[PDB]
RNA sequence: GGGUGAUUAGCUCAGCUGGGAGAGCACCUCCCUUACAAGGAGGGGGUCGGCGGUUCGAUCCCGUCAUCACCCACCA
RNA sequence: CCUCCUAAAGAGUAACGGAGGAGCACGAAGGUUGGCUAAUCCUGGUCGGACAUCAGGAGGUUAGUGCAAUGGCAUAAGCCA
RNA sequence: CAGGGCUACACACGUGCUACAAUGGCGCAUACAAAGAGAAGCGACCUCGCGAGAGCAAGCGGACCUCAUAAAGUGCGUCGUAGUCCGGAUUGGAGUCUGCAACUCGACUCCAUGAAGUCGGAAUCGCUAGUAAUCGUGGAUCAGAAUGCCACGGUGAAUACG
């Protein structure tokens, strides 16, 4: 509710100040964030993904949402219809309460930190972004590894332009080399 | 459920996590060396 | 513990386990247990905030970690750019600081390359 | 790491520098000698290192501060 | 012309009813020997003649092209 | 036995004419209700690669339809419960 | 005469060095030798630097002075089996002293890094008593180096039916 709440005063007046818009409906909010995890190597290992489904629902508060293999190809492997990957997608209280844990007490952990790159925007206002590291969130005991597994992150936003979405999140932290 | 987050700058924060733990942390958005780092 | 980066070092004595971060070793964790006045003769259980900060700051006070990384990095990069002798050895992967090129010197060039 | 307390530096070299700073770019620089140490006054210098038959134009950038002529200029040529 | 089988490491064969290329001799590096061969230990080597294709995917499945081997080419 | 052309715009129409498939499958792949819309390319994104899983854009049936071909299918005959 | 080059490096072999660990490694307290060398040389003692170094100058042509307080060994406390506090390469920086001179080249201190290596395929070497093995030291070469050569000392085994 916090950084909500902080979106809904100090970020709408300062990117409405900033591009002088028609109306308030026109300036960039986030709309989704999504998180996915392929778990390709678990074409064996039925279980793995059992266990990174458990990391994700640790880490988000719901349960994930396993992805179906789209069209079999030989160059990894698959099967068309195979259990591949995991996904989360976050709206409403828990994407704004899952953006504060992040950029709070997340980004500081990465290991050997420096600020995130200019050029990672889609194009039309959308972000993305890969770790390397899973226990940059707090909900993993340390004794509890079992692999390196990583994620990616995306924030999709009703971004415009993607100059819009770096003045949206330049209201935020946001590293920004 | 919510839970307060707290680290070294001082900054007590109260949070939702589903840690389902109080927490201690050091870096947070106040007093992180990233314009020093970058300098 | 997530003090200086990812490691929470546990039941350890603090004189190897500040040894135990990288970019940190013997001598400056004598240093630092010295400054803190802590005994070499300790656990890392019952630890607290104090324990954590004042260590974090005495480092924090010395180069740690990740601009160390990237001065290693700036460094080889500078010799690259440089073309000097150093560098062409750093570049193409040989012993630089005044070892023979001809026999066992397998920890720079890697294993046996047929 | 080495040269205790006042480095070493070339007689003819030294006097080449004030030959070419305060007379122009007449030339490439020619010198016998490898050894004097960098300092930032021979920015902008085309000088000749001699690695065993053959000179080298070198040319001096700014964070050549403690380095030297034949550690820019290696004198084997390989395969 | 026409029916049958084959093109695979340097050499010779099994791998073709569809998803990881094996066997033997040779090659290379060591070993005992004054020195070879034999003997003992350890490695890599193909992109399955070639053109196209079906399929997620081809040494394998399909249609031609170059080469090889075999059988027929009778009534006259 | 099926499909296209030869079939000369109703049906049909031969040849040792030109090209391909079938001797199966399913207890869901069938019935109904509610609902969804694909291929390919570009961008950004840890291992991740020309191509796995994420998000957006162009595009708009080129994709799918248990299989050979033809016809057809958006009110979907394709896909989910 | 100046300068580069026997110190290059896709690879094999010989000679060796250090470890792979707990009979081990660390920290503290800790007692026991020999033959040596030395004047353009050895360098006590004090002061600064954590240290590697710098200044001062006693003595010694030498059983007097210098190299110098050797180490394993013993007690305590330790790390309790891991690539570990074992191991030290490779590398970044900052040094010192030598010598005109340290890039092709060195020696050492420190800060930080911690690869493979958990006992070695076929084969192969030495050794009958203070040796086999292990731990220190001294010299010669030299202006500067040793894991190399020459020499000395500490502890100190097994087996021989044949
Ligand atoms: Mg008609
Ligand atoms: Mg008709
Ligand atoms: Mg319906
Ligand atoms: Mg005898
Ligand atoms: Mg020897
Ligand atoms: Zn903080």
């Amino acid at each position: 509710a916090k950084l909500h709440d902080y979106y809904k005063d100090e970020v709408v007046k300062k990117l409405m100040t900033e591009f002088n818009y028609n109306s308030v409906m026109q300036v960039p909010r986030v709309e989704k964030i999504t998180l996915n995890m392929g778990v390709g190597e678990a074409i064996a290992d039925k279980k793995l993904l059992d266990n990174a489904a458990a990391d994700l629902a640790a880490i988000s508060g719901q349960k994930p949402l396993i992805t179906k293999a789209r069209k079999s190809v030989a160059g990894f492997k698959i099967r068309q219809g195979y259990p591949i990957g995991c996904k989360v997608t976050l709206r409403g209280e828990r994407m704004w309460e899952f953006f504060e844990r992040l950029i709070t007490i997340a980004v500081p952990r990465i290991r050997d930190f420096r600020g995130l790159s200019a050029k990672s925007f889609d194009g039309r206002g959308n972000y993305s972004m890969g770790v390397r590291e899973q226990i940059i969130f707090p909900e993993i005991d340390y004794d509890k590894v079992d692999r390196v597994r990583g994620l990616d992150i995306t924030i999709t936003t009703t971004a415009k332009s993607d100059e819009e979405g770096r003045a949206l999140l330049a209201a935020f932290d946001f590293p920004f080399r | 459920e919510e839970i307060t987050a707290s680290c070294s700058c001082g900054n007590v924060m109260k949070i939702r996590s589903t840690v389902g733990h109080d927490l201690n942390l050091d870096v947070c958005s106040k007093c992180h060396p990233f314009f020093t780092g970058k300098q | 513990a997530r003090i200086a980066g990812i490691n929470i070092p546990d039941h350890k004595h603090a004189v190897i386990a500040l040894t135990s971060i990288y970019g940190v070793g013997k001598t400056r964790s004598k240093a630092i247990l010295a400054a803190a006045g802590i005994a070499e003769d300790v656990k890392i259980s019952e630890l607290s905030e104090g324990q954590i900060d004042t260590l974090r700051d005495e480092v924090a006070k010395f180069v740690v970690e990740g601009d160390l990384r990237r001065e290693i990095s700036m460094s080889i990069k500078r010799l690259m750019d440089l073309g000097c002798y150093r560098g062409l050895r750093h570049r193409r992967g040989l012993p630089v600081r005044g070892q023979r090129t001809k026999t066992n010197a397998r920890t720079r060039k890697g294993p046996r390359k047929p | 790491r080495s040269l205790k307390k006042g480095p070493f530096i070339d007689l003819h070299l030294l006097k080449k520098v004030e030959k070419a700073v305060e007379s122009g770019d007449k030339k490439p620089l020619r010198t016998w000698s490898r050894r004097s140490t960098i300092f930032p006054n021979m920015i902008g210098l085309t000088i000749a290192v001699h690695n065993g038959r053959q000179h080298v134009p070198v040319f001096v950038t700014d964070e050549m501060v403690g380095h030297k002529l034949g550690e820019f200029a290696p004198t084997r040529t390989y395969r």
